[PDB]
């Protein structure tokens, strides 16, 4: 059959996933961070080792320093990335490099040294046959299974908006914003000190990302809950620290997920996600906002609060035309429905043809990313 | 010598019970799931075949 | 909420299940492969991530591999010595230019299925055997 | 980089007259005055050590 299954790597600013294509689930999935030690090493005849990657960085976080080499989907350090790449090809996979073609997934609107830099490093340090570079939000699309429709997808870096009728994307409606899941950690790290809890270095950053990932919601009505919150102590919980104490965060609840839809806590003069979407509606032709209105796709590990798909619901309504229908299409498994969209596209006929030979890197440099992807 | 075979061989009965306890827990936790999935089990045929 | 427990049924069913698929195949592979060269000096493995612990084993297996030879194993039975056991065969693999990434000797002391069988991986796909 | 640390020798290492005294002055190097029996096992690993071994012998 001479057929062989290309990694299909999704990387964004949170977590590295990893797998095969036309599997249905990937094989590896970790946080995409790097630990370093910042203490004095004593007991002479152990092991030495300069750095940490992925679920043992998590597992020994108290003597590290965490750093995240993608920030606002930009990667910043460049060696860090590598690592993380050979963590994932030798550790995690347990696959040669160089007998698989390789997929990538980026942001829409980025720098455009990203993709040169990331096709550079695939074909010369991990000699790859091939390799492509595919946008995020496409993929979502793919994983919904429908052609036509508008796409929404929130990481921990970023936040893009794209519409597409029929297999055709307008280039000139996809908004971009630079709201996602750290900027609302750094909000929860900063309203906590009210209650009277401070959280400062790097692993308290991790902690509070796990209490904002249990114990946050989205209200449909913000001033509504705010009253009730204020009335009475009913809409407390409770949480335990890994050092045994215990903390009530009550209030903070939909406190931090409202910095999504009014940006003005965060002190941005950009407007909410809901505004984005319907603005990136309203900016395509006037015969396709019937379809792009009745398919609109949430994405992203973002997109994963309580309440979310009714509120945004709720918020379209209210800005579009009363005469037709708004639903929201949410996945349960959203995601990851980035990686399924691109297994999909390894598993097509025809993008066998679209993959970036060796032969033509080599003749067209690194710049050859531009023309063969979107 | 024979006082620390001893130690050692009781920590590690120790450990093997309190693992067999919270393992007995989990299935007990298991089961009442298992009872609960067939409830919604026939009220949503209920629904569906009407 | 119920969102939750559905994504929660689908990465707890899928992800693991053909996670530990691969790794319990790969490793009867492996263990496999490494019982096929630890003949020589009549040493058997029976469970590749309880045996390479101590480190001794890894030693003996880098010992047939490169046909050179390393230097004393400590003589001990404690954590501290399993521990200068795995980072002497470590060291002896950045002697060869082995390019390995993740790799400690408190991770392989205790245990870890997916560096040891990496490690396992790296050395039979890197490194050469002389003869 | 791929410096081996275990085959140097130690850095204190790296820098007649009577025949009677020497010999003692060498078997006085020794724990015990007489150099000990070489299939004999060292005390480290005797099975008499005070401190806990390791949860992997103890496994094995
Ligand atoms: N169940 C959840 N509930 C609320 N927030 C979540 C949940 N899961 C993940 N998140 C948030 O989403 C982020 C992860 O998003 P992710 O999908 O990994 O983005 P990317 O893959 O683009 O890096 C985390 O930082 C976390 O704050």
């Amino acid at each position: 059959d001479d057929d062989i299954a290309a990694l299909v790597v999704d990387n964004g600013s949170g977590m590295c996933k990893a797998g095969f294509a036309g599997d249905d689930a990937p094989r590896a999935v970790f946080p995409s961070i790097v630990g370093r030690p910042r203490h004095q090493g004593v007991m002479v005849g152990m092991g030495q080792k300069d750095s940490y990657v992925g679920d043992e960085a998590q597992s020994k976080r108290g003597i590290l320093t965490l750093k995240y080499p993608i920030e606002h989907g930009i990667v910043t350090n460049w060696d860090d990335m590598e690592k993380i790449w050979h963590h994932t090809f030798y550790n995690e996979l347990r696959v040669a490099p160089e007998e698989h073609p390789v997929l990538l997934t980026e942001a829409p609107l980025n720098p455009k040294a990203n993709r040169e830099k990331m096709t550079q490093i695939m074909f010369e340090t991990f000699n790859t046959p091939a390799m492509y570079v595919a946008i995020q939000a496409v993929l979502s699309l793919y994983a919904s299974g429908r052609t036509t429709g508008i796409v929404m997808d929130s990481g921990d870096g970023v936040t893009h908006t794209v519409p597409i009728y029929e297999g055709y994307a307008l280039p000139h409606a996809i908004l971009r914003l630079d709201l996602a899941g750290r900027d609302l950690t750094d909000y929860l790290m900063k309203i906590l000190t009210e209650r009277g809890y401070s959280f400062t270095t790097t692993a308290e950053r991790e902690i509070v990302r796990d209490i904002k990932e249990k114990l946050c919601y989205v209200a449909l009505d913000f001033e509504q809950e705010m009253a009730t919150a204020a009335s009475s102590s009913s809409l407390e919980k409770s949480y335990e620290l890994p050092d045994g104490q215990v903390i009530t965060i009550g209030n903070e609840r939909f406190r931090c997920p409202e910095a999504l839809f009014q940006p003005s806590f965060l002190g941005m003069e950009s407007c909410g996600i809901h505004e984005t979407t319907f603005n990136s509606i309203m900016k395509c032709d006037v015969d396709i906002r019937k379809d792009l209105y009745a398919n609109t796709v949430l994405s992203g590990g973002t997109t994963m609060y309580p309440g979310i798909a009714d509120r945004m619901q709720k918020e379209i309504t209210a800005l579009a035309p009363s005469t037709m229908k708004i639903k929201i299409i949410a996945p349960p498994e959203r995601k990851y429905s980035v990686w399924i969209g691109g297994s999909i596209l390894a598993s097509l006929s025809t993008f066998q043809q679209m993959w970036i030979s060796k032969q033509e890197y080599d003749e067209s440099g690194p710049s050859i990313v531009h023309r063969k992807c979107f | 010598s024979l006082n620390r075979r001893i130690q050692l061989v009781e920590e590690e009965l120790d450990r093997a019970q309190e693992r067999l306890a919270t393992a007995l827990q989990k299935l007990e936790e298991a089961e009442k799931a298992a009872d609960e999935s067939e409830r919604g089990m026939k009220v949503i045929e209920n629904r569906a075949l009407k | 909420d119920n969102d939750n427990s559905s994504a929660r049924l689908f990465e707890r069913s899928r992800i693991k299940a053909l996670a530990d698929e691969r790794e319990v195949v790969q490793k009867k592979t492996f263990t496999k492969w490494v019982n096929s060269h630890l003949a020589r000096v009549s040493c058997r493995i029976t469970d590749l991530y309880k045996d390479l612990r101590d480190g001794r084993m890894l030693i003996k297996l880098l010992e047939v591999l490169s046909g050179e030879m390393l230097p004393k194993p400590t003589k001990g039975k404690m954590r501290i010595h399993c521990l200068e056991n795995v980072d002497k065969a470590l060291q002896f693999l950045k002697e060869q230019r082995v390019h390995l990434e993740n790799m400690g000797s408190h991770d392989i002391v205790d245990g870890n299925h997916r560096l040891v069988l990496g490690l396992i991986w790296t050395i039979i796909l890197r490194f050469q055997i002389q003869d | 980089p791929d410096s081996n640390i275990y085959k140097k020798p130690p850095i204190y290492k790296q820098r007649s007259k009577h025949l009677i005294e020497d010999l003692i002055i060498e078997s006085s190097k020794f724990p015990a005055a007489q150099p000990p029996d070489p299939n004999q096992p060292a005390k480290i690993e005797t099975d008499y050590w005070p401190c806990p071994p390791s949860l992997a012998v103890v496994e094995t």
